[PDB]
């Protein structure tokens, strides 16, 4: 079988995309975020703290095909601090069309102040590979390990937009979706993420920097993170450019019309677009706004995340050796 | 809002 279902921007400055998903019987819905840098399936549900649930949320009890999981239990925490447990169940899981029964949903009994105040996110989706799970003692399987079997072809694409809605599809790659051929590109599986390396970076109409660049593709992280000469190297080139330690981040006049960043893959080029790189206005109406790219130095992995993505069309290949495609769109 | 999805 195949899938395909539509993710949009959770607000103006596409700081991340929900998807809509079907959870159990009869189906309840809930719009939950796609993460590629993660590997569990867990949304708000009637078992949450009520002070702690401003969400769609999931009950059990009200869906026929689903079963406890017993003795199991997750926790989790994520890149930002924010973190949720509680226990699993089993159910029937669909995703634009496509079906899977017995998946594991992780039931949340908590979930941290950041999720509570995002209104938009009832759960998020773990399109990472299993050995990151927080089931214990077992862990669970992914949504896309376990649909593999039933794949017309064993690969998901993210199509994400600038501002826009966009499309994940599971089973087989729109060819209308992008432009030129896909390059595709190993992956190290040692840590659990689509790692990958990228052959190296342009500025603007810049030369190619021929440098090797470990990095993640991770839907779930808005912004794209480099080390922090690469990132230096960016922001020289745009006059009113400079680092703040209040906005914790380079700021530079919104008026600005930025260079294009190009990053490699293979003997692939990824162009993002100079405007894909201002996300926005530090607070309403500011004259001094946030850049799309960042230094990775606090965080210690470099991260590809929606702003370098949404510049092109991905292919996540789940075959036995993983391989990682980019087109342009 | 930024969301950084686990480390």
């Amino acid at each position: 079988s195949t899938g395909s279902a539509t993710t949009t921007p959770i607000d103006s400055l596409d700081d991340a995309y929900i998807t809509p998903v079907q959870i159990g019987t009869p189906a309840q819905t809930l719009n939950l975020d796609f993460d590629t840098g993660s590997s569990d399936l867990w949304v708000f549900s009637s078992e949450t703290t009520a002070s702690e649930v401003x969400q769609t949320i999931y009950t059990p009890s009200k869906s026929t095909t689903a079963k406890l999981l017993s003795g199991a239990t997750w926790s989790i925490s994520y890149g930002d601090g924010s973190s949720s447990s509680g226990d699993v169940y089993t159910d029937t899981v669909s995703v634009g069309g496509l079906t899977v029964t017995g998946q594991a949903v992780e039931s949340a009994k908590k979930v941290s102040s950041s999720f509570t105040e995002d209104s938009t996110i009832d759960g998020l989706l773990g399109l990472a590979f299993s050995t990151l799970n927080t089931v214990s003692p077992t862990q669970q399987k992914t949504f896309f390990d376990n649909a593999k079997a039933s794949l017309d072809s064993p690969v998901f694409t993210a199509d994400l937009g600038y501002h826009a809605p966009g499309t994940y599809n599971f089973g087989f790659i729109d060819t209308t979706a992008y432009t030129g051929s896909i390059t595709y590109t190993a992956v190290s599986t040692k840590q659990g993420f689509w790692e990958w390396t990228s052959t190296g970076y342009a500025v603007g109409s810049g030369t190619f920097k021929s440098t090797s660049i470990d990095g993640i593709a991770d839907t779930g992280t808005t912004l794209l993170y480099l080390p922090a000469t690469v990132v230096s190297a960016y922001w020289a080139q745009v006059s009113g450019a400079k680092s703040s330690s209040s906005v914790g981040g380079y700021v530079f006049p919104c008026s600005a019309t930025l260079p294009s960043f190009t990053f490699g893959v293979g003997s692939a080029r990824i162009v993002i677009p100079g405007d894909y790189i201002d996300f926005g206005p530090i607070s309403t109406g500011s004259s001094s706004c946030f850049g799309g790219i960042q230094s990775s130095a606090g965080i210690g992995i470099n991260i590809f995340g929606d702003v370098a993505l949404k510049a092109a069309f991905v292919v996540f290949n789940g075959a036995t050796t993983p391989t990682l495609g980019f087109a342009s769109k | 809002p930024h969301l950084s999805x686990a480390h």
